[PDB]
């Protein structure tokens, strides 16, 4: 069953990634950069890793009594 | 986070396949055995 030994050996090889922060991708950064950039720029443009700040506006008004 | 869960899962799923390709007549004898049990 070469299929099964293939599966188990590749599982043991991929789980061997504590040494490989990406497990030897050696590419796909040129696209991951754009993917995450677009994901950010559609979610927003601030530092989305920090706590949000909040400005609070207040409504307008007018004279109400008889002029 | 989940997107990275996908991007690395989709890359690790192809690497392992393009990796086993370089990897014995035991399979052929097994095929005749599999064919022997064909009935």
């Amino acid at each position: 069953q070469k299929l099964f030994v293939d599966k188990i050996r590749e599982y043991k090889s991929k789980r061997q990634t504590s040494g490989g922060p990406v497990d030897a991708s050696s590419e796909y950064q040129q696209e991951l950069e754009r993917e995450l950039f677009k994901l950010k720029q559609m979610f927003g443009n601030a530092d989305m890793n920090t706590f949000p700040t909040f400005k609070f506006e207040d409504p307008k008004f007018e004279v109400i009594e008889k002029p | 986070q989940n997107m990275m869960r996908r991007k690395e899962q989709e890359h690790m799923i192809n690497w392992v396949e393009k990796h086993v390709v370089q990897s014995t007549i035991a399979k052929c004898i097994a095929d005749l055995k599999l064919l022997a049990k064909k009935a």
